[PDB]
């Protein structure tokens, strides 16, 4: 058992369990998060979008380990880092790594209102009703202290009040004054 | 108040809670939409 | 006695500005901890008081490399400055003390 | 709502 794990120096941000990703749904409430984060944060982050599934150390070694290293070359000059992943559905998906990214949890405070979402997004969605609602309940069954950013506001200044202080706290921590 | 508080423990702070709890969040499903769609 | 006070004096100033001189430097490397330390009197650190602590699962920002027993590096949290972070090989040495 | 929104401060605060 080794005592320490080569880690990036600056974590990379990454926002999910809303519900199932790869849908109408949860993609479309996290892309208005990328759009904040994008020009209060901006000069000094580095948003990317992410292709293959990191889960794995489907995609081999080399084309998956070479885009982890772009995350270890985006933490040399000391900057945000955030990750627009799209397969990532779960807490411990991501625990078997050296990267431990930022687990953003978007919390959906009651699950009724997850499929009236789904039927506002017409009939194709209307197709996956229940397909959504079980790693909704999933990331519902994990516990929220595993996790590290917890959203449960409807608005988006109140998410988003927490999505700007939390990592400005998370900042200056990194961060010594000379 | 005591036509209240017999009908106030049946179904009436079951119905406001969740109605303007809910209506935050319709609009809380619909705003990390429309912040997306643009930008 | 004199004779010892001539050279463990003089190791603990110029491991003091081989400290001060690594804040400024950039991060190199961070790492994930796994167990808890805390430091002890006995530890052979090279500036007695300036060392860190850090509890399960914690990150340390190590700027450089001071020898092979302790690392230079800061702690990820608010306000917190560079210290001696332990080597493995020095978590490797401190456990097998306990036993002998 | 004085019930909810403090504690939206108890775990940013914590």
């Amino acid at each position: 058992v080794p005592p320490y794990d080569v880690v990036p120096s600056m974590r990379p941000i990454i926002l999910v369990g809303p519900s199932l990703k790869g849908y109408e749904v949860t993609d479309m409430m996290q892309k208005a998060l990328f759009d904040f984060l994008k020009h209060l944060f901006d000069g000094r982050i580095s948003i990317t979008r992410v292709t293959a599934d990191i889960s794995l150390a489907r995609s081999s070694l080399a084309e998956v380990q070479s885009e982890i290293e772009r995350i270890f070359e985006l933490a040399r000059t000391l900057q945000l880092v955030a990750l627009d992943a799209d397969t990532i559905n779960h807490p411990a998906q991501l625990s078997k790594t050296s990267l431990a990214p930022i687990i953003v949890y978007i919390k959906i405070t009651s699950p009724k209102v997850l499929q009236r979402l789904i039927k506002s997004r017409g009939k194709s969605q209307s197709k996956h009703l229940n397909v959504q609602i079980a790693a909704s309940e999933k990331l519902a069954q994990c516990p929220p202290e595993m996790f590290d950013i917890i959203l449960d506001e409807n608005q988006l200044e109140d998410a988003c009040e927490h999505l700007a202080e939390y990592l400005e706290a998370y900042w200056k921590a990194t961060h010594p004054p000379s | 108040t005591k036509e209240r508080e017999k009908a106030k423990s049946r179904g009436t702070f079951q119905k406001l809670r969740e109605k303007q709890q809910l209506e935050e969040d319709l609009r809380g499903y619909m705003s990390w939409i429309t912040q997306g769609e643009v930008m | 006695q004199g004779p010892h006070m001539a050279l463990r004096k003089e190791a603990e100033r110029q491991a003091l500005a081989q400290l001060e001189k690594a804040k400024t430097k950039p991060v190199a490397f961070a790492v994930r901890t796994n167990v808890g330390y805390n430091p002890s009197p006995g530890d052979e650190v090279p500036v007695e008081g300036v060392a860190i602590t850090f509890e399960p699962k914690d990150f340390l920002h190590i700027k450089e490399k001071y020898n092979n027993d302790w690392w230079i590096g800061r702690l990820v949290k608010e306000g917190c400055e560079v210290g001696f972070i332990p080597s493995p090989v020095k978590l490797d040495s401190l456990r097998l003390l306990q036993e002998q | 709502q004085k019930a909810k929104a403090e504690e939206r401060k108890r775990r940013k605060m914590s």
